């Protein structure tokens, strides 16, 4: 399935190369910009554990997720990851626990030491 | 709090 296709099949977008955010695009976006940091992006997702569990959907709240790009208000794969995207783009995100919760993990539906998946799709960006 | 920090 899907996380599993992303893990094979998807490109390393880290700077340091080391595999530790692994990106494939499913939907193309709109032209070619991207979001600056520190604007304010609105996303939608869906999150599952490397064990199948749905962790967490910002559509099932029927509001969208949103934050400052690039001033780690969220897991580093997100300030990674959503600033290679287009206005209107979805992808999907493999993320190693170095860009995501680490060893702590995140009470109370992230394990320690977890690889996570993510499908995001980029809503919205504006300064 | 997921998915803030």
């Amino acid at each position: 399935g899907a996380p599993a296709t992303v893990t094979e099949q998807g490109e390393d977008i880290t700077s340091k190369k080391d595999r530790g955010v692994l990106k494939i695009v499913k939907r193309v976006g709109n032209g070619e910009e991207t979001p600056m940091i520190g604007d304010k992006v609105y996303v939608h997702y869906k999150g599952k554990l490397s064990n199948g569990k749905k962790f967490d959907s910002s559509h099932d709240r029927n509001e969208p997720f949103v934050f400052s790009l690039g001033k780690g208000q969220v897991i580093k794969a997100w300030d990674i990851g959503v600033a290679t995207m287009k206005k209107g783009e979805i992808c999907h995100l493999l993320c190693k626990p170095e860009y995501a919760y680490g060893s702590a993990g995140s009470l109370p539906k992230i394990p320690s030491n977890a690889t996570l998946f993510f499908e995001i799709e980029l809503l919205d960006f504006k300064g | 709090q997921f998915p803030f920090v």
